[PDB]
């Protein structure tokens, strides 16, 4: 049978967060992916 | 005006899925992190 071979690891993590004086909050920015870790 | 943005992962591009060979690429020093903020620097100013 064909299987179709996608690799893994879809897209980069990057942190959008404000400075450390204002808060500790963070927003993570997700690239190019559907939410799936969470 | 704009330059097409790309962000290369040199993590992901020199060591495919692959914690061995990404063992020796530490032993590289930042080629990986500063070759990857090179060219975050490019998309920065892309956008600037
Ligand atoms: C945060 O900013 C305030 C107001 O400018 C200043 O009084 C304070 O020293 C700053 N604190 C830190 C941790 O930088
Ligand atoms: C993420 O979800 C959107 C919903 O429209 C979809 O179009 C997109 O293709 C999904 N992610 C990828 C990279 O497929």
């Amino acid at each position: 049978e064909i299987l179709d071979i996608t690799p893994c690891s879809f897209g980069g993590v990057s942190v959008i967060t404000p400075g450390t004086n204002t808060s500790n909050q963070v927003a993570v920015l997700y690239q190019d992916v559907n939410c799936t870790e969470v | 005006v704009s330059m097409t943005k790309t962000s290369v992962d040199c993590t992901m591009y020199i060591c495919g899925d692959s914690t061995e060979c990404s063992n020796l690429l530490l032993q590289y020093g930042s080629f990986c992190t500063q070759l990857n903020r090179a060219l975050t620097g490019i998309a920065v100013e892309q956008d600037k």
